[PDB]
């Protein structure tokens, strides 16, 4: 039963684990939109291209 | 005609000419904003 138990917590890792990555993944997608911006701010306005 | 046709020109090509140094001060606007920008970063930056 114990190593149950263990299987049974380690699962709920595995969950956080994935919808951590969610989070995760979104937030890169955040921040990255916003670096992309910053570019479209930039690099539009110094006129060189 | 031919007098009225050369001012009509002459006025074209100096709006012309306005609205392209008014462009060319503000890229150089810009660009002297970007070098300001990239100084202000190789001083602060490569303090370390």
């Amino acid at each position: 039963s114990a190593h149950l138990k263990l299987k049974e917590m380690q699962k709920v890792l595995n969950a956080h684990r994935q919808r951590a990555m969610e989070a995760r993944s979104s937030l890169s997608k955040a921040q990255n939109k916003s670096k992309v911006l910053t570019a479209l701010s930039r690099l539009q306005k110094s006129g060189r291209i | 005609t031919s007098i009225r046709e050369t001012l009509e020109n002459g006025e074209t090509r100096m709006k012309m000419l306005n609205e392209f140094v008014k462009k060319t001060s503000e890229e150089i606007d810009s660009l002297n904003e970007d070098v300001e920008e990239i100084k202000l970063q190789k001083e602060k930056e490569l303090h370390k």
